[PDB]
């Protein structure tokens, strides 16, 4: 019962909770505490090979019940402890007794009535640890707490052969090579089945057209049901003339021949539901600080996984299938990718068998039989989506209460995350109370249906992000959650979010996988990276051509009229005479569709603009969805309908309107949208979000200018490079990169003089790596870059395959008049969607990953002997027209520029270290060459998100790795304000750590009016092994990936970037690049940068407090950098930033101030007046010392009680009248008697007894507070005529 | 107001955080008018008029209100709200006691209660001039 000082306060990694501020009738704090003791040898709980995990996990809970203690003590309003609440050990546990109307029986001095018996399931709740606490908004003295098994804390301290990574490290006895794990071999035309290809259109309907050509016609696709019981009559989408390679057996996804010891959950969703000790629990409870019966329980609820999993959409029963079905399934399996939308090869955390089902087989549909008419029918599923142990505790934490209900939005996932395993919050639980809190109910739902109402009007940031959905919930949003809180009147959510997969919307031609190893590895789950990568030379003409159509030019000798390689210059010209042969005749029907004889082409932005799951102006509209992200790749914050979250029913009902088509005849004429059925309710849940935000309130290239303005945390230098001939270039924006020229020669050669720039000359900067005939001929290029297919001569213009014959006999060649000046991934073209590479998804992806500082760089050369690359005499910033500018042209991260990023990281030159590290990239014309991506040297990740904190009625922010971020204007936007502020940490001992987020101890609001955070450089620990006996090249760690070799042909010595750079067979390339394979592990990068050991210097200890930058109403006003009247908005913002590079704090950008403390930092507990560190920092409350209730020997009872107590107070409000205050309370000389009064809390007139509590004006605040020193019974007392 | 078959039926829909749902108990409470224009009053039931329990007469002696006169009490509506305990049928439904002098020594009280439409009804209420 009474306080034990041996338990000390702490912060859980998954929600960053440590205390709740109590509010209303009796203020104070609840906070988590644990035993201080060291030497916790969990590895002593031995695991045998012959049994399952459950008896081991129960033995670990039984061991932790002996080795540690945990509790939830109450504190007063100044942080003095009151009572202990060790839930495993407290005396005489009971539920609260009720009246017939459901109300708890209570009287403040006595406390609650206790029934004398514990709640339900007490024999298995007593082993659980509490991890989050909240208060009822409408009911007095009523609170809620969330509890979990202690393994949900100790998960990283359990032994390493059971708590494994999702990928093996291997013994490397043959030396390391990242290509050995990759399934790589490309498919081929079937030697015995060539003839089943789509038929050419033998005659084509006129449609009142007139023109003609010599070229081959469109290909027919037909589907119809027939009369047979298990077959169609036609099904041309299900044709299969391609088959997989044989290379010592068939190449396919086949988990049992790859995973010899397959990674699996600690427990399955059907175990956690039934083993009631391993599921999470919420309980209601009642508390009062100064009663005899001070605490007792309400009711108990299980956070049962089945109450979430049975509320998954119907398609989540078949995650290997999607609404495009048979052709998309085959195209993905031919490219060795994940089929459907959620399979375990990428996402094993949500599947009960983990990696052991990492295959495309048996997708819940009949596929792979001997006849295309026999495939394409619904059947039994092989593996549904579940909620296993790792994903389950990532879906636990971040509570809020609304009306008669309470919620769980899930954590950041640091309960259960591992270096190759990414569990997240996938939705929200709700617990609801009924019959005046006599009964309760529990439920949950995924974010996929709750976010279904998102549209472009609901954000002040960029538009068209990959957040859209349709009648099938195949888009699956999930989050690392920062929290949910009240911002004044508005309920708000914050965290980091998964978009749809932006890296695989462009798609390969079928044969070329052996020269594209990273692009397939990024789809295979072997490389768990979400960034977009420049790869255009190997893409097909459209992502959506069916597999029966591909085999129409195996030689390449016609440049594949229906299907060929994506080069932008050699697209077929529609002109206007051309259309009648290529599209303006081929009408579709209720059983007939066509594949056109037209060479479609375009770069990364045109690919995403057509086939990404983009937002639009109306809900459920997005007919295209690709795949779902590995990790969070967006910032996210939102305003919620707190009313609708309270009003929605517990059970969601889906129906046949959310099912996939039962057979392919219903897939051919597939309905895009439907009304809800009379029994269903899923459409009600779509509208829980009012508004959302994703980054700065900036538009177009202006957003890339902000990306260049912020400092890199590894060196304090902005990516814009301007604050110091032969000077370096920026990475994100195009301003001052290459040279200016007028766009007057591009595409249509029209409108540019008056409807593009505010000025008479249409100037745009041509960017890094560009094509021109001469330095004088700087505007446009003609169709001079004609290209051969093999050695078989050029593209053949004025040839009869590239001509048409309309009426009158006039004819002309089907090609461009003039073209854009650059194709590089940095491109930012306003006029040319088919040549621009920057996109709004990539802008938001780069914003997040440049804050965490973990954008990768492409390398040929390391700091090792004879392997070096130089800052000088080897790079030419003034000559971007040639190979001496070192622009890669393949394998580069989209939107940015690699050599600039390498300069900002300081991988070459003395920028980051006292001597030149000599690491980098070079373009050579003398020989064939090899490269790989490598990490930045930093180990932060997008799941490193901390507490949401609210500063006032409109401003809020959160910790995100080494940053604090504030969304100051989201509730009330303004013109000329960017909407964001940022503060960076400075300490090199934290920033260069190996698992850096483990040093963050929590973030909090402080009573001087600022957010603050705690750090401890003594809190870091080593990796799961110390290499022990062998050269660990693949050290599994939070920034490591299995990046593959890229192999590339020699660069041209002049006019280097006039064509796309050509890759070659990389399948043996690893032998030439062993230094780069050693440089994949971040510790080896840090060692060559001089950061890997004690040479980092600074403070040896130095834990303490961090604080965000100062702010005023002017902070973030950039109105002179916004709008235009002479030029392009990014360029005037660049001018506005250049004079402010040394003065970033008025933009709201800077470094957090810091102060050191003595000893360890373990956590904080918080009050409305003060914050306590490790539970210390309390004070005597010196302004209140002179206020006290009169003692019983100083009461003249006849003066008080000749009148009944019935009229000492106003019946409308229960405050005692002023005349009785100095008769009951002592006060100092000169005191303001209007500043204090008494509130009645219980009474009875037949006993003449009056019970009261005192409230006084806070000297610091426009609000009243209790006076806790006022008596031996605290701020509460009773008075009566001697009959006590 | 609807017909299932051919007679008219009264359903009450209650707004729950922006979404209206049928309230079957309030529907039955409102529809039980017994041929009158308005829902029945039952002493022992939380009906459309909530539920009103009067204090015993013995409250006057206990609280020393016998020393107050009828005119005092009658002009002290907070005293005469202490003459009943009210249970609302729907949240924030309100009720007061109207007092009437009966003798030198006695008064009567009669509840004034809000219906679903936000309006108060009592013994003298009309619609279209017709006493309810
Ligand atoms: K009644």
């Amino acid at each position: 019962q009474a306080v034990d000082e041996t338990l000390t306060p702490w912060t859980w990694n998954n929600n960053n909770f440590s205390s709740l501020k109590i509010t209303g009738e009796n203020p104070g704090s609840f906070g988590l505490v644990r035993s201080q003791n060291d030497n916790l040898n969990i590895s002593s709980v031995t695991k045998n090979s012959s049994d399952d995990n459950l008896k081991y996990l129960n033995a670990v809970e039984k061991y932790l019940d002996g080795q540690q203690n945990f509790a939830i003590r109450r504190y007063d309003n100044n942080g003095r402890a009151l009572y202990d609440i060790n839930l495993a050990k407290m005396e005489n546990p009971s539920t609260v007794q009720r009246g017939l109307n459901g109300e708890p029986i209570f009287d403040p001095f006595k406390g609650f009535g206790l029934t004398g018996n514990a709640p339900t399931d007490w024999n298995e709740i007593k082993g659980k640890v509490p991890v989050e606490v909240v208060q009822s908004p409408h009911s007095p003295n009523l609170y809620f707490v969330l509890l979990v098994p202690k393994v949900a804390l100790e998960y990283h301290n359990l032994n390493n052969q059971v708590v494994k990574e999702s990928l093996e490290v291997k013994a490397t006895q043959s030396s390391f090579n990242p290509t050995q794990r990759l399934q790589k071999d490309s498919p081929v035309k079937d030697s015995s089945k060539q003839g089943e290809k789509l038929s050419e259109t033998t005659a084509s309907s006129m449609s009142s057209g007139m023109a003609t050509s010599t070229r081959a016609k469109a290909l027919k696709v037909e589907v119809e049901r027939g009369s047979q019981s298990d077959s169609l009559l036609k099904n041309d989408f299900a044709k299969k003339p391609l088959k997989h390679k044989n290379s010592s057996g068939e190449v396919k996804l086949e988990a049992e021949k790859e995973f010899t010891e397959a990674w699996k959950p600690l427990l399955t969703t059907d175990q956690i539901a039934r083993e009631k000790g391993m599921g999470a629990t919420v309980v209601s409870f009642y508390d009062a600080p100064y009663s005899e019966n001070h605490t007792a329980f309400g009711l108990v609820d299980h956070i049962d996984p089945k109450k979430m999993v049975e509320n998954y959409p119907p398609s989540w029963k078949t995650p290997k299938w999607n609404h495009h079905g048979i052709w998309d399934y085959n195209a993905r399996n031919l490219l060795l990718q994940t089929t459907g939308f959620f399979n375990p090869r990428r996402h094993p955390e949500w599947f009960d068998e983990g990696q052991a089902k990492a295959d495309n087989t048996s997708p819940g549909f009949k596929v792979g039989d001997t006849d295309h008419k026999k495939d394409g029918f619904k059947k039994n599923s092989s593996s549904p989506i579940a909620l296993p142990f790792e994903a389950y505790f990532a879906n636990i934490g971040n509570m809020v209460a609304i009306g008669n209900s309470v919620f769980i939005f899930g954590g950041n996932g640091h309960a259960t995350k591992m270096f190759t395993t990414n569990p997240l919050s996938i939705g929200v639980f709700r617990i609801k109370y009924t019959d005046n809190f006599s009964k309760s109910s529990v439920t949950g739902w995924p974010y996929a249906v709750l976010f279904g109402g998102l549209i472009n009007p609901q954000t002040n940031g960029l538009k068209d992000l990959p957040l859209g959905t349709n009648r099938w919930f195949e888009y699956v949003p999930r989050m690392a959650v920062s929290g949910v809180k009240w911002v004044g009147n508005q309920l708000v959510l914050a965290g980091t979010l998964t978009m749809g997969d932006t890296a695989t919307v462009p798609r390969l031609k079928y044969d070329q996988l052996e020269k594209h190893l990273n692009l397939v590895a990024q789809g295979q789950g072997l490389l768990r990276e979400d960034l977009q990568i420049f790869t255009p030379y190997g893409w097909a003409n459209r992502p959506d051509i069916p597999v029966g159509a591909w085999l129409q030019d195996e030689m390449g000798s016609k440049f594949g009229p229906h299907y060929f390689l994506n080069n932008p210059d050699i697209q077929d010209n529609v002109n206007n005479d051309t259309v009648e042969a290529l599209i303006s005749s081929y009408k579709n029907t209720d059983k007939l569709k066509h594949v056109y004889p037209y060479r479609y082409s375009g770069l990364y932005a045109w690919q995403l603009f057509n086939w990404s799951n983009k937002l639009t102006n109306t809900p459920l509209s997005a007919n295209f969805v690709n795949e779902n992200s590995y990790a969070p790749n967006s910032l996210f914050a939102a305003i919620l309908n707190e009313d609708l979250l309270t009003g929605l029913s517990d059970k969601i009902f889906y129906g046949k309107e959310n099912e996939f088509a039962e057979n392919e005849a219903d897939r051919f004429n597939q309905l895009l949208s439907l009304n809800p059925n009379p029994n269903t309710n899923w459409a009600r849940y779509l509208n829980v979000v009012q508004r959302f935000t994703t980054g700065p309130n900036l538009d177009s290239s202006t957003f890339d200018q902000f990306l260049d303005f912020l400092p890199w945390i590894g060196n304090g230098k902005p990516f814009s490079n301007s604050p110091s001939s032969s000077t370096p270039l920026p990475t994100f924006s195009n301003i001052n990169v290459g040279v200016k020229s007028m766009i007057t020669q591009h595409l249509n050669k029209e409108n540019t003089r008056w409807v593009f720039i505010p000025n008479f000359s249409p100037d745009i900067w041509t960017g890094a790596g560009y094509r021109v005939q001469s330095a004088n001929q700087k505007n446009g290029i003609p169709f001079e870059q004609v290209k051969p297919s093999n050695n078989s001569t050029p593209f053949d213009p004025n040839s009869d395959d590239n001509k048409v014959t309309p009426s009158g006999g006039s004819s002309k060649p089907t090609t461009y008049p003039a073209l854009p000046n650059s194709i590089s991934p940095t491109s930012d073209w306003i006029n040319a969607l088919t040549f621009t590479n920057k996109n709004n998804p990539q802008r938001n992806q780069l914003l997040l990953r440049s804050l965490l500082g973990t954008i990768p760089v492409l390398i040929n050369k390391s700091g090792d002997s004879n392997d070096q690359f130089n800052k000088d005499s080897e790079q030419k910033w003034d000559k971007t027209e040639t190979n001496e500018g070192n622009l890669p042209g393949f394998g580069e991260v989209n939107g940015l520029y690699n050599a600039a990023l390498l300069h900002t990281y300081g991988f070459f030159g003395t920028n980051t270290n006292s001597t030149d590290p000599k690491i980098g990239f070079k373009a050579d014309s003398s020989s064939s060459s090899s490269s790989t991506l490598v990490g930045s040297g930093l180990n932060w990740t997008s799941q490193d998100v901390g507490n949401l904190v609210v500063i006032n009625d409109t401003s809020f922010g959160f910790q995100l790795g080494g940053w604090f971020i504030t969304f100051t204007d989201f509730i009330r936007p303004r013109t000329g304000y960017l909407g964001i502020t940022l503060s960076s940490l400075q300490d090199q001992t934290i920033i260069w750590a190996d698992q850096p987020w483990t040093s963050f101890k929590g973030s909090y609001l402080d009573s001087d009016g600022t957010p603050k955070s705690l750090w401890d450089p003594t809190a870091l620990k080593s990796l799961p092994n110390s290499s022990t006996t062998y050269d660990t090249n693949p050290t599994l760690s939070p920034s490591f990936q299995l990046y593959q070799p890229n192999k590339v042909k020699a660069y041209q010595t002049t006019n280097t970037y006039n064509k796309l750079i050509e890759p070659v067979d990389a399948t043996s390339a690893a032998t030439n690049m062993t230094s780069l394979l050693k440089l994949l592990t971040t510790k080896n990068i840090k060692a060559k940068l001089g950061k890997g050991t004690a040479s980092s210097q600074g403070n040896n200890n130095g834990g303490g407090v961090s604080q965000t930058i100062n702010t005023i109403t002017t902070t973030g006003n950039i109105s002179e950098g916004l709008k235009e009247e002479t030029s392009i908005q990014a360029e005037t913002l660049k001018k506005f930033f250049d004079s402010k590079q040394n003065n970033k704090s008025e933009i709201g950008i800077g470094d957090s101030t810091f102060t050191k403390m003595d000893g360890k930092l373990t956590g904080v507990v918080s009050t409305p007046l003060v914050n306590l560190i490790n539970g210390q920092g309390a004070t005597s409350d010196s302004d209140t010392e002179k206020i006290s209730f009169k003692p019983g020997n100083q009461i003249d009872f006849n003066r008080l009680f000749t009148l009944p107590v019935t009229e000492l107070f106003d019946p409308n409000t229960m405050f005692v009248y002023d005349q009785y205050v100095p008769l009951l309370v002592n006060l100092p000389s000169g005191f303001d008697q209007a500043s204090i009064r008494l509130k009645v809390i219980s009474y009875s007139v037949e006993n003449q007894t009056l019970g009261v509590r005192l409230e006084f004006k806070d000297p610091q605040t426009q609000q009243f507070i209790p006076v806790l020193n006022a008596s031996s019974t605290g701020p509460q007392t009773v008075f009566q005529p001697f009959n006590q | 107001i609807a017909k299932d078959s051919d007679q008219n039926k009264i359903d009450i829909y209650k707004n729950n955080n922006g979404l209206f749902e049928i309230d079957t108990q309030l529907s039955n409470s409102v529809a039980t008018n017994n041929g009158g224009l308005a829902p029945s009053y039952t002493e022992n039931r939380v009906d459309a008029w909530g539920k009103v329990e009067f204090a015993d007469n013995s409250v006057l002696q206990a609280r020393n209100l016998v020393d107050k006169t009828v005119d005092e009490i009658i002009n002290t509506p907070e005293i005469l709200n202490s003459f009943f305990r009210f249970t609302p049928a729907f949240e924030d439904q309100k009720a007061t006691l109207v007092a009437t002098k009966q003798s030198d020594t006695s008064l009567s009280v009669s509840p004034r209660i809000q219906f679903l439409d936000g309006n108060f009804y009592d013994l003298n209420s009309t619609i279209a001039g017709v006493p309810l």
